[PDB]
RNA sequence: CCCGGCGAGGGGAGUGAAAAAGAACCUGAAACCGUGUACGUACAAGCAGUGGGAGCACGCUUAGGCGUGUGACUGCGUACC
RNA sequence: GUAACGGGGCUAAACCAUGCACCGAAGCUGCGGCAGCGACGCGUUGUUGGGUAGGGGAGCGUUCUGUAAGCCUGCGAAGGUGUGCUGUGAGGCAUGCUGGAGGUAUCAGAAGUGCGAAUGCUGACAUAAGUAACGAUAAAGCGGGUGAAAAGCCC
């Protein structure tokens, strides 16, 4: 039974979240979660709370047990993005997009 | 269109086509090319044309067994199942009924049947001798149909 | 066993049993059709080769089906000219099955 | 429809040619013709339906008029400046072997297909070859 | 002899040239106006 | 100095081919607490080599 | 009496954009380059159709001429010999013999060297 | 109820005909960005297709072949307005 | 950069003469099909069909009006997305999935009736690129606190 958790609107680009998740894509959730603690990424941050939330919907709604999961499927969709205006020199405006991703891990037996 | 005539940006310099008017027909918001106006759309029908077309069709329904011919044609009371019961009687449904004298009980029987239509014969119309199935005639109607037309 | 035929302006080498794919002929389906006309027998080492038809040769066949071959489409495209046409194109065809081939 | 070659099972033999006293281009050709498989019925263009071909005595090979001393090989290294250039004579005492598949390089195929079937040509100097165990049959050019 | 039985008189109703609707209509691009000149432009002729 | 050409998405994901992360290869064990650490660093809870260090 | 494009628009681009499939990058995703690619695609079938003619004949020749230099005869001569015996045998069918059958295409060359004697 | 910062966000439960109708809410196209699978691709030169064409995968099944995807190799080939 | 045979190579694979073979085009012929025009058997024969500007002819589809208080549709409309079939083309038909309430034959009628370009207009989204940069080179260091987290907050 695969069991699904998701950060919707997370702030980062997917670009940056997805270097993150193709680190433990297919792992046991248990190396998962060390990959995840030793990467010095704000976007691991991310990631490792998604599969924590996981692994415990995993085990509460679906009575599954951590030592038999692995991230079976993990992907990072590109959210809506942020529109700012950054002022640059002579008057000319720039548009800043501050981009936003959508967080999806599955765990599965 | 409601807006200023300023012209949006300079001619030359800014490295975007060049632009007139914010109601420019091209611009979201802008004018419609060849925006319409209220017309009138009736033709002229020639008089001897009118009468020809007219001839025709009353032939036709002739032909076809659509024109049926009656010497009386009325109810007795200002009353929509009466009329509904008469045609019954009579077989017809969808039926155009002309009258050389427009009765006010017949009128007033017919209004509220959508299949049925009740007119003097001065006021006939030609989509309206197509558009019944059935066109009923009184005697009276015919003769005046008869000179209407000649 | 193998002949050689003329056919819808085409040569064919058949053996007996195998369907050939020709262009239309106006003989309706089920009849039989005799290509008489052979231009080639080869049984095994006996190779009867037709000056240019085998005499007595004859290669008897069952027209199986009618059809029309796949769609192709014709694109003629005149650049920087103002002119393209297109048009749609399906060969008839008769399909025949072998029944007999006799030197 | 028309046969093809497949390349998993065409035919290749192998063949042992001498080049002594043969005038190159003329060798050259018939070498080519092999190579690429068109003296097979069963030719197919996008296909190497050719053979092995072992050249012995490839110093020995024979050119007409005065090309042996005027014949110039080009070639430049991509450097500036960098045009290289060798007569017949200097390319026969230096790599003779060069001679021949240089020949036999320029009447193949350009591209993929013509650069595999220029592999089958082994070209030898001497008298002498290491293919005893593929068996080649002697070829009269 | 219905409203849906009625058609014109063959050749009594030809249908109006639409200008600038592409290559196969044969008015396409510049719409029977040819290239260029006093002709060519929108309200562009000499007067009678 | 700007492109001529679009770059494509083919060229970009090569561009990219060298900016996968590395994982740790391997967590130590600490000889005494049995926590897992960065090799050559004090564990989370302040051990190094066996010893309680801070 | 306003129309709005969007229904007959949207079909005609996806009608040109089913036929791009399996071209690279922005001409299989594309309308604008995906048209071009798709009228370049009908040019070139509609030359290719004459071509093809041409190169399978071409291939026959080719076998034909291997197959008669085998039987110690060139092609020129052959064809010159089989038109002499009024053998009509195309060069598709003495192609595919020279393959299928080499004892039936080494007794055409008998047939041809026979006329030419 | 559960993970989380007494968060954001999510997973269950429940409502409802429907919750990929959950309020960033009818339908939900395209560009654009991903995950998965099949095939190709690290000796190879150019409008990227087209004609020829092997191999592989997956379907069907007169078991002859066919269909679909891919496309080694090869002829030809300098976009559109 | 060979660089004044397209290359390899050639002493003919050069040149002159004579001859017979063959290759070679969308030319010609063969086979199948479509259409225009010329005579009418409303039979089949002759012939024609490269095209810019441009002229002529004939159509497809879209929205809206009548036909229609009809017809189709919650036993699933329009729209979306596949697949199959089909016509010379614009196109048409059928049907799986999505969708969840509309649609509309036929024959006529009317047009805001068809887009790739106009440095077109509006919105969305790419590219360069996880690149440049993070705004005075007056400058930070450490301990403790709080906190999910502290180089930046508090002491
Ligand atoms: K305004
Ligand atoms: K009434
Ligand atoms: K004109
Ligand atoms: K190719
Ligand atoms: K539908
Ligand atoms: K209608
Ligand atoms: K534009
Ligand atoms: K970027
Ligand atoms: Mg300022
Ligand atoms: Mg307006
Ligand atoms: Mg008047
Ligand atoms: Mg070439
Ligand atoms: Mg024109
Ligand atoms: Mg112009
Ligand atoms: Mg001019
Ligand atoms: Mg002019
Ligand atoms: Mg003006
Ligand atoms: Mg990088
Ligand atoms: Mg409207
Ligand atoms: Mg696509
Ligand atoms: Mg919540
Ligand atoms: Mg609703
Ligand atoms: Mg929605
Ligand atoms: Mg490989
Ligand atoms: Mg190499
Ligand atoms: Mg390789
Ligand atoms: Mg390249
Ligand atoms: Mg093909
Ligand atoms: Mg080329
Ligand atoms: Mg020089
Ligand atoms: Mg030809
Ligand atoms: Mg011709
Ligand atoms: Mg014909
Ligand atoms: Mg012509
Ligand atoms: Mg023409
Ligand atoms: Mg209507
Ligand atoms: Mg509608
Ligand atoms: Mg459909
Ligand atoms: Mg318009
Ligand atoms: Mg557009
Ligand atoms: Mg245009
Ligand atoms: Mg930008
Ligand atoms: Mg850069
Ligand atoms: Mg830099
Ligand atoms: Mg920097
Ligand atoms: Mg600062
Ligand atoms: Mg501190
Ligand atoms: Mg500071
Ligand atoms: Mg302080």
């Amino acid at each position: 039974m695969e069991t699904i958790a998701k950060h919707r609107h997370a702030r980062s680009s997917a670009q940056k979240v997805r270097l993150v998740a193709d680190l433990i894509r297919g792992k046991k959730v248990s190396q998962a979660l060390d990959i995840l603690t030793y990467t010095n990424k704000k976007a691991a941050v991310l990631v490792k709370k998604v599969l924590e939330s996981a692994i415990a919907n995993a085990e509460h709604n679906d009575g599954a047990d951590i030592d038999d999961l692995k991230v079976t499927k993990i992907f990072v969709d590109e959210g809506p993005s942020m529109k700012r205006i950054m002022p640059r020199a002579k008057g000319r405006a720039d548009r800043i997009l501050k981009r936003t991703s959508h967080i999806t891990v599955v765990v599965s037996d | 269109v409601t807006g200023s005539g300023k012209k949006p940006w300079r001619q030359k310099g800014t490295g975007r086509a060049r632009s007139g008017s914010i109601k420019s027909p091209i611009w979201r918001s802008g004018g419609v090319t060849f925006a319409a106006r209220p017309q009138d759309h009736s033709q002229k029908v020639n008089k001897k044309m009118y009468r020809g077309a007219l001839k025709s069709i009353l032939s036709e329904l002739v032909r076809q067994d659509r024109l049926i011919v009656v010497e009386k044609f009325s109810v007795e009371a200002p009353k929509t199942k009466l009329l509904a019961q008469k045609l019954k009687d009579m077989a017809l449904e969808d039926v155009l009924i002309i009258t050389g004298e427009l009765d006010e009980n017949l009128f007033l029987a017919a209004r509220n049947l959508h299949k049925v239509d009740v007119r003097d014969a001065t006021g006939i119309d030609p989509v309206s001798l197509i558009a019944f199935d059935k066109v009923v005639m009184t005697a009276d109607a015919v003769k005046q149909v008869e000179e209407m037309l000649a | 066993m193998y002949a050689v035929f003329q056919s819808g302006g085409k040569q064919h080498r058949v053996s007996e049993g195998q369907t050939v794919r020709l262009e239309k002929l106006d003989i309706a389906t089920g009849e039989t059709v005799e290509f008489a006309e052979v231009l080639m027998i080869a049984n095994g080492e006996e190779v009867k080769i037709g000056v240019p038809f085998v005499d007595g040769g004859v290669i008897k066949a069952e027209v199986v089906a009618h059809g029309r071959g796949e769609k192709v489409k014709i694109v003629k495209f005149r650049r920087r000219k103002h002119y393209r046409k297109q048009q749609g194109h399906r060969q008839w065809f008769t399909d025949v099955k072998i029944t007999g081939i006799s030197a | 429809k028309t046969f093809t070659a497949k390349p998993e099972t065409v035919k290749r033999d192998w063949y042992v040619v001498d080049a002594t006293g043969k005038t190159l281009g003329r060798l050259a050709t018939e070498l080519a013709r092999r190579l690429r498989g068109k003296h097979k019925a069963e030719y197919t263009p996008h296909v190497d339906t050719g053979d092995y071909i072992i050249v012995l005595n490839a110093d020995k090979v024979a050119v007409t008029g005065n090309k042996r001393t005027d014949k110039v090989y080009y070639h430049h290294t991509g450097h500036i400046g960098g045009i290289k250039q060798a007569t017949f004579e200097e390319m026969i005492a230096r790599r003779p072997e060069r001679v021949i598949e240089i020949a036999v390089k320029g009447m193949l195929p350009k591209g993929p297909l013509g650069r595999a079937m220029f592999r089958k040509l082994k070209v030898y100097a001497g008298n002498e070859h290491n293919h005893a165990a593929q068996q080649p049959q002697v070829l009269d050019i | 002899m219905r409203l849906n039985t009625l058609s014109p008189a063959e050749g009594s109703k030809k249908a109006g040239k639409r200008l600038g609707r592409g290559i196969g209509s044969g008015l396409g691009k510049t719409g029977g106006r040819g290239h260029k000149g006093q002709k060519s432009r929108s309200g562009g002729g000499v007067r009678r | 100095a700007v492109q001529q050409n679009k770059p494509t998405r083919s060229k970009r994901g090569m561009r990219r081919s060298h900016d996968a992360l590395t994982a740790v290869t391997s967590l130590s064990v600490d000889k005494t607490s049995g926590e897992k650490h960065l090799r050559h660093h004090i564990t989370a809870d302040g051990y190094y080599r066996g010893r309680k260090v801070i | 009496a306003r129309v709005k494009r969007g229904v007959i628009a949207r079909a005609r681009h996806k009608k040109i954009l089913k036929q791009a499939k399996g071209y690279y990058g922005a001409r299989s995703r594309v309308y604008r380059v995906a048209f071009q690619a798709v009228i370049k695609a009908g040019q070139y079938a509609y030359r290719d159709r004459r071509q093809r003619k041409r190169q399978f004949r071409q291939l026959w020749i080719a076998r034909i001429n291997a197959a008669a230099r085998q039987n110690g005869i060139s092609y020129s001569k052959f064809i010159n010999g089989l038109k002499k015996a009024s053998v009509e045998i195309d060069r598709k069918i003495l192609a595919d013999i020279a393959v299928f059958d080499k004892v039936a295409f080494t007794a055409l060359v008998e047939k041809a060297k026979a006329a030419l004697a």
